[PDB]
């Protein structure tokens, strides 16, 4: 359950990411496909090549839809639902890969906001990719 | 795995009394009926719309006898698990793109199924050491994947 | 979420455990002991040799928490606040291992209930203990 | 662990550049600050109530640069982390009674400061090789577990 403080400190920090979103995105994505070789499983269509327009596309999309989930943070179960629909009866992806992109996103913004990457902050962004990670495996049974 | 000689001896009378076509297929339906994620790979195998449709589904009896056969093969090899499962480890990853954590999953479902069939059998001791094994296993199943 | 279906099988299942309850959570615990041994740094002040009153003791405790989740499984959050907000200030369990019994609770369960314990209804327990973890673990931070 | 001699000097190289006494202070803040429940370990440490409670405990810090110590030391003995923590996992199970499950978190934390720190230069290759070596080192430190 994101507290007041939470919202705020998420919000601050996607606010930094502003145009970069995308390539976040996909830097993190790069950076999952490198460190969790099984998460390559989803994507055998996919080129998975350093820079590959495929990965790049995506990041993107990936990053749209978590700015969608800042702005919607009060509503997220509601802002997300077609995306929880697509994961759970579409891309059927294991619960536990979850976890995997969100650490990875971290490490990403740790990377790239210094200054901002505060422990309170980091706190704040885990519980939040934690909450949007709930919401997208909750129609999965 | 990390098996005292006495766990091994457990592992295999049990084992010995398991009706490999049957535990196969009941492993196999639960998984798929337990972690309905795990269908995306079996979407040619036709209705797992229910429980009856995926326990008594033919394809998902057959499958999953192969699967335990090959389960069995893997424990008269217990020393040499990685070696034994190196060719299905590759072919999972590279062909099939199935995602190891399922290896997890069909270990825990294997092991409430023996649970299910020996009753008191199945002594508090006796899961430990079958822990140990499908872990191991699971291990094998990925060791491969890249 | 639980379904109604889920509800049903639960409440069937659980209601044949009847007056055995205590004796299947001493076992869960007993067989956790055994198989996942890392859960045991949490019991350092118990005898947990085989058969000790310790254990008994509390697996009856656990198993009347399971018996009162049951009892009010359309407001479990309430029905268990109390208890989710010891294991959250406490006691401090990790989140993995309640997904560590849970699966013990599965396997003795299993093995007491061969009639009642089909594919059906062990989906519906599975659930249905994912969701008592889920409480449990909510107020962790 | 089962590093390339090219992941092998990546990790070796971004380490040389390592101020262990704050990386150190700050794996182990930001730990007990994400996931609370760690410092069910540490009530003798003192005030834990605040991130900028934890972050200046110095009890904290310090406990922090004598746990990058010992992980610094092991980079020394890649080859066998195992026989290199033995004690140490004997301690953290028979005397700390510390939930090995810590030692993964503790490792994530630990990349996100590398990152946190070395921007640019802690790339998703770099990460890699760090990822295989937190994972190494939290197995060895769990392998006394009984
Ligand atoms: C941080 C949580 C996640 C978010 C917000 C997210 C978001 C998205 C979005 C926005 C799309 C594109 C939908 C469309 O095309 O309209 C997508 C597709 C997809 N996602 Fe997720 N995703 C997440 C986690 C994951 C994880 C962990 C995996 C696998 C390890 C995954 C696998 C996939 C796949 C395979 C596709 C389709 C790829 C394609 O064929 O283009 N997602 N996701
Ligand atoms: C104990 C773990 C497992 C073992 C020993 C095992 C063994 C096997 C064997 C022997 C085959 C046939 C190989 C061939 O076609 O050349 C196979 C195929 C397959 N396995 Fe596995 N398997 C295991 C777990 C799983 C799990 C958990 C899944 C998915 C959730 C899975 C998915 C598949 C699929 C999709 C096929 C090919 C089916 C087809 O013919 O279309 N396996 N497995
Ligand atoms: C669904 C799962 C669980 C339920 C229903 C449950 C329930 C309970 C209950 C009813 C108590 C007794 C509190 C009192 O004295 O009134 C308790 C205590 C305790 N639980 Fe849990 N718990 C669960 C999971 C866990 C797990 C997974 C662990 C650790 C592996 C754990 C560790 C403890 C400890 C250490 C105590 C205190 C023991 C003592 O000193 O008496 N609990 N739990
Ligand atoms: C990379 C993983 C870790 C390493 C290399 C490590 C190493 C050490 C070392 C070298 C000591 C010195 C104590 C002595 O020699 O008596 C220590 C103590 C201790 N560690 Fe660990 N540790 C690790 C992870 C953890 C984690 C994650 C926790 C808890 C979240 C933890 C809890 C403790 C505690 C409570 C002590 C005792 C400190 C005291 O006496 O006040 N350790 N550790």
């Amino acid at each position: 359950m994101l507290s007041p403080a939470d919202k705020t400190n998420v919000k601050a920090a996607w606010g930094k990411v502003g145009a970069h979103a995308g390539e976040y995105g996909a830097e993190a994505l790069e950076r999952m496909f490198l460190s969790f070789p099984t998460t390559k499983t989803y994507f055998p269509h996919f080129d998975l090549s350093h820079g590959s327009a495929q990965v790049k596309g995506h990041g993107k999309k990936v990053a749209d839809a978590l700015t969608n989930a800042v702005a919607h943070v009060d509503d997220m179960p509601n802002a997300l639902s077609a995306l929880s629909d697509l994961h759970a009866h579409k891309l059927r992806v294991g619960p536990v890969n979850f976890k995997l992109l969100s650490h990875c996103l971290l490490v990403t913004l740790a990377a790239h906001l210094p200054a901002e990457f505060t422990p309170a902050v980091h706190a704040s962004l885990d519980k939040f990719l934690a909450s949007v990670s709930t919401v997208l495996t909750s129609k999965y049974r | 795995v990390h098996l005292t000689p006495e766990e091994k001896s457990a592992v295999t009378a049990l084992w010995g009394k398991v009706n490999v076509d049957e535990v196969g297929g009941e492993a196999l339906g639960r998984l798929l009926v337990v972690y309905p994620w795990t269908q995306r790979f079996f979407e040619s195998f036709g209705d797992l719309s229910t429980p009856d449709a995926v326990m008594g589904n033919p394809k998902v009896k057959a499958h999953g006898k192969k699967v335990l056969g090959a389960f069995s093969d893997g424990l008269a090899h217990l020393d040499n698990l990685k070696g034994t499962f190196a060719t299905l480890s590759e072919l999972h990853c590279d062909k099939l793109h199935v995602d190891p954590e399922n290896f997890r999953l069909l270990g825990n479902v294997l092991v409430c199924v023996l649970a299910h069939h020996f009753g008191k059998e199945f002594t508090p001791p006796v899961q430990a050491a079958y822990q140990k094994v499908v872990a191991g296993v699971a291990n094998a199943l990925a060791h491969k994947y890249h």
